[PDB]
RNA sequence: UUCUCCCCGAAAUGCAUUUAGGUGCAGCGUUGCGUGGUUCUUGUUGGAGGUAGAGCACUGGAUGGUCUAGGGGGCUUAUCGGCUUACCGAAAUCAGCCAAACUCCGAAUGCUGGCAAGUGUAGCGUGGCAGUGAGACGGCGGGUGAUAAGCUUCGUCGUCGAGAGGGAAACAGCCCAGAUCAUCAGCUAAGGCCCCUAAGUGGUGACUCAGUGGGAAAGGAUGUGGAGUUGCGUAGACAACCAGGAGGUUGGCUUGGAAGCAGCCAUCCUUGAAAGAGUGCGUAAUAGCUCACUGGUCAAGUGAUUCCGCGCCGAUAAUGUAGCG
RNA sequence: GUCGCCUCCUAAAGGGUAACGGAGGCGCCCAAAGGUUCCCUCAGCCUGGUUGGUAAUCAGGUGGUGAGUGUAAGUGCACAA
RNA sequence: GUCACUCAACGGAUAAAAGGUACCCCGGGAUAACAGGCUGAUCUUGCCCGAGCGCUCAUAGCGACGGCAUGGUUUGGCAC
RNA sequence: UUUCCGGUGGCCAUAGUGGAAGGGAAACACCCGGUCCCAUUCCGAACCCGGUCGUUAAGCCUUCCAACGCUGAUGGUACUGCACGAGGGAUCGUGUGGGAGAGUAAGACGCUGCCGGAAU
C-alpha cells in the first residue's frame, strides 16, 4: 500500500527552525537516494504519526512544485517519553527496485508449561521487495520444549524476501521458566 | 575520629605550548614546554634535555605533520 | 611511493633492509648544501644518486647500467669504484662539493664502500 | 543485593543527574518493560524490592532482566562527626537513572498480569516511570 | 585621634612567614616624569587542546543470549572409558549498557598570534605616598556534606562592601538604575493601573469556582474544558423492564464441608434463539438471591483509551486571623 | 593526622585554581642502567618436541603494540627511548 | 674548587629548651559550652504499595521488602 | 612523446587486511657458490664476497573482488556563549549565535614528485 504525504521546501535550519516547525505542528525530514541532492521539506505531523504507525511503509512525497516521489523512512526520530516524531529520514526508492529492511519478529508457538519461548532479536535485515513489505515475520515453536534454539537461517520467509543479516547467531530461544 | 591518607600533590610546573601558529619568534626561543614528545622537532626547531621544544632559527611558528609525526617547524621570515 | 610501514608479505630480507635504510634516513637527509647521496645495491647493479630531499629530486646519478660500464670488465667492487668516480665527477660538475652519505640499509663495506672512496678521490666532501 | 566484585575507586564524585537517558532507551531483551520517565538515584535495596514484587506477582513463567546496575559507590559521612577528616566509607550502591531509561524488562507473560507486575515493581521506586511494550 | 571643599579611588587575592586577627613582596589606588595607540571591544583569519556531549578502540565495571575450555555431582562404577553433564563455568562471541582519575572521537566558550575597523583616554616604563591582605550573598560550572544548611572550599560574572533613588509589604547582597546643584516641566526602566496607592472597577477570546490565585511530595480521584486513537450502534447500541440465567457435574490433591466461591488447575462437552466445572452477595457444608448471553415496548449515541489546559484530595502546632502586605 | 619535593584526578579542552578532597610516590639508584656506533623486535596465542609440567630451552605459524622502560604516575617511546 | 645540617616545622626564630595551674592574673561572639537561628542526617508523626499473617478472609486488626513526606521536641551538623 | 618497469621521496589505510587471475625485455628478486674482504653471542640462515646458470613458486608488478577494516555527508539531536524563563526540589524550557559523537546515503581494492631502465 502507498500512504501519500504532502510536503512543502524548508529551508531555516537549525535548533531554532526545527522548534519553530515542531511548536507549528509539523515535522521535518530529509529526503536523498543515489541519484539526487538532498531535499529538505517538512511534513504534517499529525499525517506523519499516522503514517509512521506501521513499520516500514511506502510513502509518496508530493510537493506542490515538484512531483510526487516514493520513499521509505529509514530512520524516524522520535520523542522517548512522547510519542511524537521528531525527524524523519526519507531514502528514496526506484519503484521497480529492491530494498534491505527490518521486519519484526514475534512468537506465535506454544510449548509445555515449564519452558517459553524467547525473541533473540526485535528486528531482522529482510531484503525484500519495495510492492510487498513483510509486516511481520512469523515464526511458530509449537510442541518443542527443553533447550531448542533457533538460529536465522531456518526461516518460512515469504517470497521474494531474501535474508540479508548472518544466518550464524540465534534468534528464538526456548527453555525451563525464570528458576 | 577519622585522618586521610592523601593531601599531597606536587607544584604546577606550567606546561603546554607558549608559542602558538604563525607567532614570531627569536632563535632560541622556546616553543613549547611538555614531558615526552606529543610535539617533535620538526624543520628548525630544536629540542631539549626536558623535551622542550625551542627555535633553532628566526622565523614563524608552525605546527604540522612530518610523515607520522606531530612536529612544530619554524618557517623562515620572508 | 613511501608508507612509514613496512609493507606486510614482504621477504624477510626486504623487510630487514627496509627496516634499516629507514634507521639509517632517521637522521640522513639531504639539503641544497649537503644533498642525500644514495646508493641502491641490486644484486647485480649498483644505482647511485645524488638527491635533494627538501624538494625530493635528484640532481646527479649513475649507475652500472650505463653503456659505457656494461662491457668494463672487472669484478662487482671494482665496477662499484668506476660508478663512484663517476658520480663524484658529475657532482663536481653540477658543483655539489659536499654530500652525506646513505647506505640505505646496507652495510658499509665493500662494494658500498668502495664507491664512497671513489666519489671521494673525485673529490666530494664526505 | 547488587553489589560489584570491584571497582576501580571506592570514592567517588556523586554521578551527574542532568540530561535525558545517555543510552538504553529502548527494549532489548524482553517483551514489556518499566522506563523511567524521571531521572533520579536507583539503589540496590529498591532494585531487588522491584524485582522480588515482579517475580513473585509473575510466579513461575516469564523472565525478568535488569538492565541498570547499582556499580557507583555512595560514601557516608562517620556518623555524629564534625566535616572534614577526608571522605567517609561507602555506604550505598546506585544507580545513574535518566529520563527515558529502561530499568527492567519482561518476557513470556501475558500483557494484563504483566502490567499487575509492573505496576507492583513501580510502586517500589524513588521515581516516576511508566509500564512500555513493543506497541504490542 | 578635632576645620572645609575640589579630583580620583581601592582590597578582603597570590606567595612566604614560630605564620594564620601580625608582616614582607606582588596584585589592586593615587600622584610626578617619560613613552603615545602599544590597551580594550567587534569582525575577520590562523593556531594548541580533550572539558561538555558522546562512544566502547583501550583499561576497569555490567546485563542477557549463544558457545565452551575447565571444574563439581552421580552412577556402569572408574587406571581408564562411557553415560551424563538436565549443575557451576573463565575465555571467546552477539546484543543492550556504565566511568572524576576510561577514550576510536569531540564541541561551544576561553586562551593566544596576524589583519581591519571602532574606542574611552586606555596600555607601558620609571619615581613619591598609600590602604588592603576577616569578605557577604546571587547567577552559572564543580569539590566536601545526606540530592542538608543563610554550610564549607574553589572557578567565573554581578551587586553589596564603598551605592543614595524606583521596585521587591518590611527586607546590605535580587530586579531597574549609578545621586554636580536647583525646578510646583516632560518621557520612560523594573514594577504596576478596584481601594489602601500614582495610573484601566481597559477592549477582545478562552480557562478556573479551588478564594485555586494567595506554599509542598509519593500517591489517589466519573472535577472541568480541549485534542486524538479505537470498539460497538436504528442487522439495532448502553441503561432501565418482562422469560431462558442451566443438564452430565457433589470435575478433580485438599478439608467431618469445598456441590459455584479454602487455596492451585486441563480453563471441556450438551436440550439449544442462551450461558461461565462458575465471576459478586449468601454462607457449619449444599441452598438461593443475582450478572455477562438470549427475545421484546422504548431507543440515539454509547464503551474504551491516550494526551493536553486549569483545578481536587494527600495538607498537619503551640500569644492573635497570621502562607495575597 | 599533616608540614619539603614528584605524578594523576578534582581543574570547568592554554596557564593557574582551594578543602583534615580522591589516588600514589621521593630523601635514591647505575662505571653502566652514561657517551657513541651498528644490529634486533616484543607480550600473548596455536602446533610439534628428552627430562619438562600452564609456563625453562627448541622449531614452525600467528601477532604491531596488549610486552618492555632501574624506581610512582602521567606524557612518551615499535622510526624505538 | 669542594666539604660539614631528618636546619624533614624542609624560605632554614637560639649553637643550646619539657610540663602544671581548679590559686591563677592581664583581646575575641574572628572561636567552643547554654539559649535563639538555619538545616533535618538522626529522631518524631503520618502516608503510598501490599508480600504475608490473620478458620475462610490483603486491609476486623495487623504491614515484610521498598517508597514519599510532616513536625522541629532528640542526638547532631553549621558557627549567623 | 607515450607505454611499461626498477629506485628514491611526499600524503600516511579512500593507501590497509584478505581472496582471485595474470606477468617478467631491461631491471628487481629468489637462486648458485665461498676461494678472497667480511661475518655468526652456534650456523655463508643473516651480514659480506664471487657469479647471473636456473626460476617466475614467493617478494615485486598488473587486473579484478566492498568481504573485514578505513573514509563519510545532508538533516536532526546532545551540548553550549549571551539573554531570559519555569519548578518545593532533583532539575527543566525558550530566544539569539555556534554545533557534535553516534547513525544514514555514500566513497574507496590509492594519490603524487624526481631519477633510471627497455621499447616507441
Ligand atoms: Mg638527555
Ligand atoms: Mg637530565
Ligand atoms: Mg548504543
Ligand atoms: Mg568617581
Ligand atoms: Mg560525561
Ligand atoms: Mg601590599
Ligand atoms: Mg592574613
Ligand atoms: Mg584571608
Ligand atoms: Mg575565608
Ligand atoms: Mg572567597
Ligand atoms: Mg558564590
Ligand atoms: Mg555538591
Ligand atoms: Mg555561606
Ligand atoms: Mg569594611
Ligand atoms: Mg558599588
Ligand atoms: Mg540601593
Ligand atoms: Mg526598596
Ligand atoms: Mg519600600
Ligand atoms: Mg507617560
Ligand atoms: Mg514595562
Ligand atoms: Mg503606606
Ligand atoms: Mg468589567
Ligand atoms: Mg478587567
Ligand atoms: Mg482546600
Ligand atoms: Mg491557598
Ligand atoms: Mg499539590
Ligand atoms: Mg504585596
Ligand atoms: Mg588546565
Ligand atoms: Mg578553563
Ligand atoms: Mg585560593
Ligand atoms: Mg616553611
Ligand atoms: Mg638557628
Ligand atoms: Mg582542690
Ligand atoms: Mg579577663
Ligand atoms: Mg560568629
Ligand atoms: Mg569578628
Ligand atoms: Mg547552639
Ligand atoms: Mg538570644
Ligand atoms: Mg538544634
Ligand atoms: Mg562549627
Ligand atoms: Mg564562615
Ligand atoms: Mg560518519
Ligand atoms: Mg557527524
Amino acid at each position: 500500500d502507498i500512504i501519500h504525504l504532502k510536503a512543502e521546501q524548508r529551508t531555516e535550519f537549525g535548533k531554532g527552525a526545527a522548534r519553530r516547525i515542531r511548536r507549528d505542528d509539523k515535522v521535518p525530514a530529509v529526503m536523498y537516494g543515489h541519484d539526487h541532492d538532498p531535499i529538505h521539506v517538512t511534513l504534517d505531523g499529525h499525517a506523519t504519526l499516522l503514517a509512521l504507525r506501521t513499520e516500514n511503509p511506502l510513502l509518496s512525497i508530493e510537493i506542490e512544485g515538484q512531483k510526487p516521489m516514493l520513499a521509505l523512512p529509514k530512520d524516524v526520530q522520535r520523542d522517548v517519553l512522547k510519542g511524537f516524531v521528531r525527524h524523519v529520514d526519507l531514502l528514496t526508492v526506484r519503484r521497480g527496485e529492491k530494498v534491505d529492511v527490518n521486519v519484526a519478529l514475534r512468537i506465535t508457538g506454544e510449548s509445555a508449561p515449564g519452558t517459553i519461548a524467547m525473541t533473540e532479536f526485535n528486528e531482522i535485515e529482510v531484503q525484500a521487495d519495495l510492492l510487498n513489505i513483510p509486516e511481520v515475520i512469523e515464526i511458530d515453536v509449537t510442541g518443542l520444549e527443553a533447550g531448542t534454539t533457533i538460529y536465522l537461517g531456518d526461516l518460512k520467509l515469504p517470497e521474494g524476501t531474501s535474508l540479508l543479516g548472518d544466518a550464524e547467531d540465534v534468534a528464538a530461544t526456548v527453555a525451563f521458566p525464570e528458576t | 575520629a577519622s585522618s586521610s591518607r592523601n593531601g599531597r600533590d606536587s607544584n604546577a610546573q606550567r606546561l603546554g605550548v607558549k608559542r602558538f601558529g604563525g607567532q614570531l619568534v627569536n632563535a632560541g626561543e622556546i616553543i613549547v614546554r611538555q614531558r615526552g614528545t606529543h610535539f617533535h622537532p620538526g624543520d628548525g626547531v630544536g629540542r631539549g634535555g626536558d623535551d622542550t621544544l625551542f627555535a633553532l632559527r628566526d622565523g614563524n611558528v608552525e605546527f604540522g605533520t612530518r610523515r607520522g609525526r606531530r612536529v612544530v617547524n619554524v618557517t623562515p621570515v620572508e | 611511493a613511501s608508507t612509514l610501514t613496512v609493507r606486510k608479505s614482504l621477504s624477510d630480507r626486504a623487510k630487514a633492509r627496509a627496516r634499516r635504510q629507514a634507521r639509517g634516513r632517521k637522521k640522513i637527509f639531504g639539503t641544497v648544501e649537503r644533498p642525500r647521496m644514495v646508493v641502491t645495491r641490486s644484486s647485480k647493479h649498483v644505482f647511485v644518486q645524488v638527491i635533494d630531499d627538501v624538494a625530493g629530486n635528484t640532481l646527479v646519478s649513475a649507475s652500472t647500467m650505463e653503456a659505457e660500464l656494461r662491457e668494463m670488465s672487472g669484478d662487482k667492487t671494482a665496477k662499484a669504484a668506476r660508478v663512484g668516480t663517476i658520480i663524484g665527477e658529475r657532482a663536481k660538475a653540477a658543483g655539489i662539493t659536499k654530500v652525506v652519505f646513505d647506505k640505505a640499509g646496507n652495510q658499509y663495506h665493500g662494494r658500498i664502500a668502495a664507491l664512497a672512496d671513489a666519489a671521494r678521490e673525485a673529490g666530494l666532501d664526505f | 543485593m547488587l553489589i560489584p566484585r570491584r571497582v576501580k575507586y571506592r570514592k567517588q564524585h556523586h554521578p551527574k543527574r542532568t540530561g535525558a537517558a545517555k543510552g538504553g532507551t529502548q527494549l532489548a531483551f524482553g517483551d514489556y518493560g518499566i522506563q523511567a520517565t524521571e531521572g533520579g538515584y536507583l539503589t540496590n535495596r529498591q532494585i531487588e524490592a522491584a524485582r522480588i514484587a515482579m517475580t513473585r506477582y509473575i510466579k513461575r513463567g516469564g523472565k525478568v532482566w535488569i538492565n541498570v546496575y547499582p556499580d557507583r559507590p555512595m560514601t557516608k559521612h562517620p556518623a555524629e562527626s564534625r566535616m572534614g577528616s577526608g571522605k567517609g566509607t561507602p555506604e550505598w550502591w546506585i544507580a545513574n537513572i535518566k529520563p527515558g531509561r529502561v530499568l527492567f524488562e519482561l518476557s513470556g507473560v501475558p500483557e494484563d498480569v504483566a502490567r499487575e507486575a509492573m505496576r507492583l515493581a513501580i510502586h517500589k521506586l524513588p521515581m516516576k516511570a511508566r509500564f512500555i511494550s513493543r506497541e504490542g
